[PDB]
């Protein structure tokens, strides 16, 4: 007799891109962009 | 630890992550460096000016 | 040592939004106040 | 408990060709069964470890095949390295149980024995009994009959037996048949007879003494 | 590699003791099921005993239990046999077997009975240790048949199970056949060997029985003749 519970999980798959990252005033990285995200990016 | 230089060291703010050893700045020289046996920051100034 | 407890009720696959998730540290270098590539 | 029959139990084949085995159970068990070898005087090593799964260094003529019941194992291309004694066992729950065996036995053309009978020698009688032996000489069904009679009376009960291992070269088997009496009730007798049936013979052939004619 | 020795069996007169000790090489003792399982001489295989890590949970047989006593040493990589009043059903050849794999924890090899012992070879006779009697018989015409006769050497009533009869000193390999010894009430075993030859050598060459007790030190040849 196995119960299972009711939590999730997420799988999404990596490609090969380019990231535009800023840390912040002390490291740590509070954004980065995703070009080839849209022409505005 | 094997990365050569020279200039000034000075007491530091900046605060690493345990995995990081070495701070490096816009023109990717470097400016801070985490000491190997008291394990506090500090930040290397250059030597020439003016 | 095995026991396959499956049910054999397929499941159409969903699918969701990852907005802006899965950023990491691509070194281990330390920077403050810049915006790297 | 958990109990496991298997089906052939003495099963006799040629080199080279098909051979199954079949082993049931009395429970639901879901693939835990294991098939074991064992060669006459060695320890038992495992064959097939989760019911369709072979060890490392099992050669890819043993096969498979399972359910909750009704387990198979099959060899396909016999070779001589493959006669012995197979066993299946359950791995579901403690205390695991064993199967009964098979014998795998090698084929060979009906032969019929070479039949022969010893008296006592003079030297036992002296010490008070009599072995009389009666000896069966190559042939390939074992299912052979030695019926000891003692003046035409069946004898029951005083008899023991051996078989040898099937020959390496003629796959034949023989048979020694030991009758054990005492000298009072030896003496009591005349004609002593062995007489042994077998697939070879049309009817049986008895060879037969008589106590004290040289 | 990884292994199991035994140690301990041998001779024992009914309603006495005994006690096997089995010792492992190169597992995670910790982490696995031991087994003792016996094997009687002409017959098949059959559990006699399981024991889990801590020696919680115990399994006897139905044949057994009462008798027997197992236990288990992880520190010291040993399982044991307590085997007390021995009857003379429990003549048989033990092994140590290791099939575990103890469902909490992250072990190696097979899920099954993968590593075996060698076997340990437990007698129980109220004998003691008796020679063997030794009788030609003799090649007759009751066992002459065309061109070849049979004569062989009768070697009866011993209880030392290992014996050993060849043919002139090992020189005839051809038609000599020794047969399983047998086990009479009495107690003691006996067995016959035979080998065939043409019938024109009768008496023409040597045949001669070698005789050989081991665990005594009883050697005798004998030589078989044609009937008188
Ligand atoms: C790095 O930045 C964080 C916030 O961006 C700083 O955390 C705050 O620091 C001020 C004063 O230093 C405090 O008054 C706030 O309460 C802090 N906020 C939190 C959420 O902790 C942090 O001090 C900075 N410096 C480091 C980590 O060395
Ligand atoms: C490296 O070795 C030095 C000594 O060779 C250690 O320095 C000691 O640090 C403690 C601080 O807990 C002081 O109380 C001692 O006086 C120091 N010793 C000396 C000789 O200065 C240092 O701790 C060592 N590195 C690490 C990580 O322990
Ligand atoms: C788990 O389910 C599978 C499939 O239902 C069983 O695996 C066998 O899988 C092979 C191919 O991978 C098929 O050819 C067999 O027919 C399957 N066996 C059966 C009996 O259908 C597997 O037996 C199941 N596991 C357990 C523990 O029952
Ligand atoms: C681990 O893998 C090696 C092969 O890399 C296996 O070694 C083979 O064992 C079989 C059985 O004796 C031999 O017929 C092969 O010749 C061996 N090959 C080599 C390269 O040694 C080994 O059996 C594997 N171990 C287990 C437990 O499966």
């Amino acid at each position: 007799g196995w119960t299972a519970g009711a939590a999730a999980y997420y799988v999404g798959y990596l490609q090969p891109r380019t990231f535009l990252l800023k840390y912040n005033e002390n490291g740590t990285i509070t954004d980065a962009v995703d070009c080839a995200l849209d022409p505005l990016s | 630890n094997g990365l050569t230089g020279t200039g000034v060291l000075t007491e530091s703010n900046k605060k690493f992550l345990p995995f990081q050893q070495f701070g490096r700045d816009i023109a990717d020289t470097t400016d801070a460096v985490r000491d190997p046996q008291t394990l506090e920051i500090l930040d290397i100034t250059p030597c020439s000016f003016g | 040592q095995c026991v396959n407890l499956t049910t054999r009720t397929q499941l159409p696959p969903a699918y969701t939004n990852s907005f802006t998730r899965g950023v990491y540290y691509p070194d281990k270098v330390f920077r403050s106040s810049v915006l790297h590539s | 408990d958990i109990v496991m029959t298997q089906t052939p139990f003495t099963l006799s084949a040629s080199v080279g060709d098909r051979v199954t085995i079949t082993c049931r159970a009395s429970q639901g068990i879901r693939n835990d069964l294991g098939w074991y070898q064992q060669k006459p005087g060695k320890a038992p090593k495992c064959l097939i470890y989760a019911a369709s799964s072979l060890l490392s260094g099992v050669p890819s003529r043993f096969s498979g095949s399972g359910s909750g019941t009704e387990f198979t194992l099959t060899i396909s291309s016999l070779q001589p390295e493959d006669f012995a004694t197979y066993y299946c066992l359950q791995h579901n729950s403690y205390p695991w149980t064993f199967g009964q065996g098979t014998k795998l036995e090698i084929k060979r053309t009906v032969a019929a024995p070479s039949v022969f009978i010893f008296p006592p020698s003079d030297e036992q009688l002296k010490s008070g009994t009599a072995s009389v032996v009666c000896l069966l000489n190559n042939f390939y069904p074992r299912e052979a009959k030695v019926q000891w009679k003692v003046d035409n009376a069946l004898q029951s009960g005083n008899s023991q037996e051996s078989v040898t291992e099937q020959d390496s070269k003629d796959s034949t088997y023989s048979l020694s048949s030991t009758l054990t009496l005492s000298k009072a009730d030896y003496e009591k007798h005349k004609v002593y007879a062995c007489e042994v049936t077998h697939q070879g013979l049309s009817s049986p052939v008895t060879k037969s003494f008589n106590r004290g004619e040289c | 590699e990884v292994q199991l020795v035994e140690s301990g069996g041998g001779l024992v007169k009914p309603g006495r003791s005994l006690r096997l000790s089995c010792a492992a090489s190169g597992f995670t003792f910790s982490d696995y099921y031991m087994s003792w399982i016996r094997q009687a001489p002409g017959k098949g295989l059959e559990w006699v005993s399981y024991i889990s890590s801590s020696g919680s949970t115990i399994y006897y047989a139905d044949s057994v239990r009462g008798r027997f006593t197992i236990s288990r040493d992880n520190a010291k990589n040993s399982l044991y046999l307590q085997m007390n009043t021995l009857r003379a059903e429990d003549t048989a050849v033990y092994y140590c077997a290791r099939g575990g794999w103890e469902l909490r924890s992250l072990a190696g090899g097979y899920y099954g009975m993968d590593v075996w012992g060698q076997g340990t070879t437990v007698t129980v006779s109220s004998a003691s240790t008796k020679g063997p009697s030794v009788f030609p018989l003799a090649p007759s015409s009751k066992s002459t048949s065309g061109g070849t006769a049979a004569l062989g050497c009768l070697v009866k009533d011993y209880f030392p199970e290992p014996v050993t009869v060849s043919w002139n000193s090992g020189a005839l390999t051809s038609g000599v056949h020794t047969f399983p010894a047998v086990l009479q009430s009495s107690g003691l075993y006996s067995l016959s060997s035979v080998v065939t030859v043409p019938s024109s050598s009768l008496g023409t060459q040597t045949y001669i029985c070698n005789v050989n007790h081991k665990p005594s030190n009883t050697k005798v040849d004998k030589k078989v003749e044609p009937k008188s």
